[PDB]
């Protein structure tokens, strides 16, 4: 029942003000049973408990580890709320998570994180963002075995991470592969997405891959045809 | 200050496995309110265990859980493939937010376990090779893309080859990744200039896997 929309990934400057949403669907944050709760994840490391938020008291709570840099904001005519962590440094870069903290009983002080949100990845770095460039990988008799033949995009040049890529739409997802990318010595990222298709689909069938930078806010739009 | 736990642990199909999580007196060894949490490559992480014993619905009888003085226990029986990701203890906790105080509510997590499942058969890797495109030539750039896809365990060598003689300027090569079928993925870039395209027979990309080479060939035309 309970859905939890999280804001779109970002890039944030150091010493700056990172701030997030969490948007809650099926269930109000005005409930008493429920704490709302913030938690990230560190790059190749363990889950750290941010901080959370009780309506009814209207009593927010943090992690000391965040020298009270962190506060917990809500709004019901939306039914959202938000995560603001000041002065940050590259050690507060992680994969920010939204989670709903329920109890047993209301008399039982302490729960369990059931809900969790998809998780919004915050990048810290001064350098500034940068769209993709994205080159059509043509099918051709090199990326063919007989009834299959693969075509791709490779989305090259870009910066932070992570970028969202789709074919004709998010219809076809039958045999897409997307790649993680490769760092290059200069920062940028790279990676490339490939779909796996039928041979005789070729010169009938169309193919547009949607590539999606919400750290830059670019949205690309690439036809990939047979070369000629 | 995480709770302890073993980086890695492993067993075989059908048998059944433990996960031991060490914490203190100020959790676990204090409070009820000890969960466990699954996190397969790389979604977010969903509940599996709470109250260090009781289910969430949903949930199969496989994943059983229970608690002991200052240390709990995931105990995962009739193991299978699909239980091939990371899990990770979580409890409620009291901490002082000032050196004085009433103590805060709070929550500690574990630093993670990397469950590993024993004789799953090998996959030979998909290989890839695209060369660069007309777009991209007419940009002053060119990269050789090498993919590739579907390789089990996540052992692979890559190499590049122009004509027929090796390089190593030039090569950037993902480290393998996990897929949602338990097996590896990988990519391999090659970045060039149109000269260097132009100017050769042939460039070729080598993938080594568990004693199967296979080299993937393409020709600037």
């Amino acid at each position: 029942q309970v859905q939890l929309q999280q804001s779109g990934p970002g890039l944030v400057k150091p010493s700056q003000t990172l701030s997030l949403t969490c948007n809650v669907y099926g269930v109000a944050i005005s409930n008493e049973d429920y704490y709302w709760t913030w938690i990230r994840q560190h790059p190749g490391k363990g889950l750290e408990w941010i901080g959370d938020i009780y309506y009814n008291s209207g009593t927010t709570h943090y992690n000391p580890s965040l020298k009270s840099r962190a506060s917990v904001s809500v709004d019901l005519s939306r039914n959202q709320f938000t995560l603001k962590v000041t002065s940050v440094t590259t050690a507060d870069a992680a994969v920010y998570y939204c989670a709903r903290e329920a109890s047993t009983k209301i008399t039982d002080d302490g729960g369990a994180f059931d809900f969790w949100g998809r998780g919004t990845m915050v990048t810290v770095s001064s350098a500034s963002t940068k769209g993709p460039s994205v080159f059509p990988l043509a099918p051709s008799s090199k990326s063919t075995s007989g009834g299959t033949a693969a075509l791709g995009c490779l989305v090259k040049d870009y910066f932070p991470e992570p970028v969202t890529v789709s074919w004709n739409s998010g219809a076809l997802t039958s045999g897409v592969h997307t790649f993680p990318a490769v760092l290059q010595s200069s920062g940028l990222y790279s990676l490339s997405s490939v779909v796996t298709v039928p041979s005789s689909s070729l010169g009938t069938q169309t193919y547009i891959c949607n590539v999606n930078h919400k750290p830059s806010n670019t949205k690309v739009d690439k036809k990939v045809e047979p070369k000629s | 200050s995480a709770l302890t736990q073993p980086a890695s642990v492993s067993g075989s199909p059908g048998q059944s496995i433990s996960i031991s999580c060490t914490g203190t007196s100020s959790d676990i060894g204090g409070y009820k309110y000890v969960s466990w949490y699954q996190q397969h490559p790389g979604r977010a992480p969903k509940l599996i265990i709470y109250d260090v014993i009781k289910r969430p619905s949903g949930i199969s009888d496989r994943f059983s859980g229970s608690k002991s003085a200052n240390t709990a226990s995931l105990t995962i029986s009739g193991l299978q493939a699909g239980d091939e990701a990371s899990y990770y203890c979580s409890s409620y906790t009291t901490k002082k937010t000032s050196f004085f105080g009433p103590a805060t509510r709070a929550y500690v997590f574990g630093s993670g376990t990397q469950v590993t499942v024993l004789g799953q058969p090998k996959a030979n890797p998909t290989v890839t090779l695209f060369p660069p495109s007309s777009e991209e030539l007419q940009a002053n750039k060119a990269t050789l893309v090498c993919l590739i896809s579907d390789f089990y365990p996540g052992a692979v060598t890559v190499a590049w080859k122009a004509d027929s003689s090796p390089v190593k300027a030039g090569v950037e090569t993902t480290t393998p990744s996990k897929q949602s079928n338990n097996k590896y993925a990988a990519s391999s870039y090659l970045s060039l200039t149109p000269e260097q395209w132009k100017s050769h027979k042939s460039y070729s990309c080598q993938v080594t896997h568990e004693g199967s080479t296979v080299e993937k060939t393409v020709a600037p035309t």
